[PDB]
């Protein structure tokens, strides 16, 4: 099981260096590269213990791949719009026994870092559905990618609905998150969104409530 | 390099039913030393890639029977029977051979199920967020199939455009059905200068159009 550290921003023309921790073996490795709604493309390989490292054709000048027995590190330079995307390292071991890490975000733009505006998407129950009840927070105005959502600190999570952030006209990002609720259940017991925008430093612990 | 062409999108297919998708290439696919090292990867929706089958016909650890690759050559075959609704992604194919590892153009597996009828609901702007100058509307349409559906927005009556921004969850893993929200983002005063907002749905699975709403002020 390996973890990667991401969330990057950074300027047309600049360079970053992304880790890639494991914490169960160090053998065998393999990047790659996910624009934002595309296909997967291939990095490159490098032998944890000899840096015998191939590149693909458009990562030579731009990818440089390390460790330190118990990590690896991509580091790319000259970074254009066209980087802008996920980039993975995953450790194939030749047989059926294939982990990935959960990719890292590179942003890059001239935008500054905003942390989100969290609302509540108050439910009513008297002005909703019979059976169930959705309410919801808006996570509005933050820069760069991305957002997470949970709910009642990981607690509650059937019927939730996290949505794609949009790119609001104003250069700014927003998401919703809703979730269904039996309405009986209203005003007993709590819902609490918990947003996390790692870029900005910021937490928000939203707690959503019927409209008094 | 080598090229390799998927070339296949959705043809809904039911569950239980099974469902194959293509893998079209320029080499050999043929290591001499006896392997054929075509791999077959899902990318299930806001997740990591995993592995599937690794020698074109080889199943990785955890992925069941019903999972078989096997081709012609050149022309690769991932085959997957008793469909389950949590098989929705997108199926990749790669290969060891030339150096520069590439891969296709995926296959988004999208699968069929009953006619289901949204869920509207709407959602007036928070308190805090009108102490700034900003008022967000937003309508819910929830766990809807299939695909195609349509929703207005109404201020007073009156249809917008321009001023609305609509989100769209993927396939659900389990009920494989699609939700969907829509902002309307106006002015603090131009809010207040208005009483009924509505989100008007149409869908294959409503007898007439829904009209959700409230009135500013409760």
């Amino acid at each position: 099981q390996l973890l990667q550290s991401g969330a990057e921003l950074v300027r047309s023309g600049a360079s970053v260096k992304l880790s890639c921790t494991a914490s169960g073996f160090n053998i065998e490795m393999h990047w790659m590269k996910q624009r934002p709604e595309q296909g997967l493309e291939w990095i490159g390989w490098i032998d944890p213990v000899n840096g015998d490292t191939e590149y693909a054709p458009k990562f030579q000048g731009k990818a440089t791949m390390t460790a330190d027995t118990n990590t690896a590190y991509l580091h790319l330079n000259s970074l254009t719009s066209e980087d802008t995307a996920v980039y993975y390292c995953n450790f194939y071991d030749g047989y059926l026994f294939a982990f990935w890490g959960q990719g890292t975000l590179v942003t890059v733009s001239a935008a500054s870092t905003k942390g989100p505006s969290v609302f509540p998407l108050a439910p009513s129950s008297k002005s909703t559905s019979g059976g169930t009840a959705a309410l919801g927070c808006l996570v509005k105005d933050y820069f760069p990618e991305p957002v997470t959502v949970s709910w009642n600190s990981g607690a509650l999570t059937s019927g939730v609905h996290t949505f794609p952030a949009v790119l609001q006209s104003s250069g700014l990002y927003s998401l919703s998150s809703v979730v269904t609720v039996p309405s009986s259940s209203l005003g007993t017991q709590t819902y609490i969104c918990n947003v996390n925008h790692k870029p900005s430093n910021t937490k928000v612990d939203k707690r959503v409530e019927p409209k008094s | 390099d080598i090229v390799l062409t998927q070339a296949a999108p959705s043809v809904p297919v039911t569950p239980g039913e099974s469902v194959s998708i293509s893998c079209r290439s320029s080499k050999s696919l043929l290591h001499s030393d006896g392997n054929t090292y075509l791999y077959w990867l899902l990318q299930r929706p806001g997740q990591s890639p995993q592995l599937l089958i690794y020698r074109m016909s080889n199943l990785a650890s955890g992925v069941p029977d019903r999972f078989s690759g096997s081709g012609s050559g050149t022309v690769f075959t991932l085959r997957i029977s008793r469909l389950e609704a949590e098989d929705v992604g997108i199926y990749y194919c790669m290969q060891h051979l030339e150096y520069p590892f590439t891969f296709g153009g995926g296959t988004k597996l999208e699968i069929k199920r009953t006619v289901a009828a949204p869920s509207v609901f709407i959602f007036p702007p928070s308190d805090e967020q009108l102490k700034s100058g900003t008022a967000s509307v937003v309508c819910l349409l929830n766990n809807f199939y299939p695909r195609e559906a349509k929703y207005q927005w109404k201020v007073d009556n009156a249809l917008q455009s321009g001023n609305s921004q609509e989100s769209v969850t993927e396939q659900d893993s389990k009920d494989s059905t699609y939700s969907l929200s829509s902002t309307l983002t106006l002015s603090k005063a131009d809010y207040e200068k208005h009483k009924v907002y509505a989100c008007e749905v149409t869908h294959q699975g409503l007898s007439s159009p829904v009209t959700k709403s409230f009135n500013r002020g409760e």
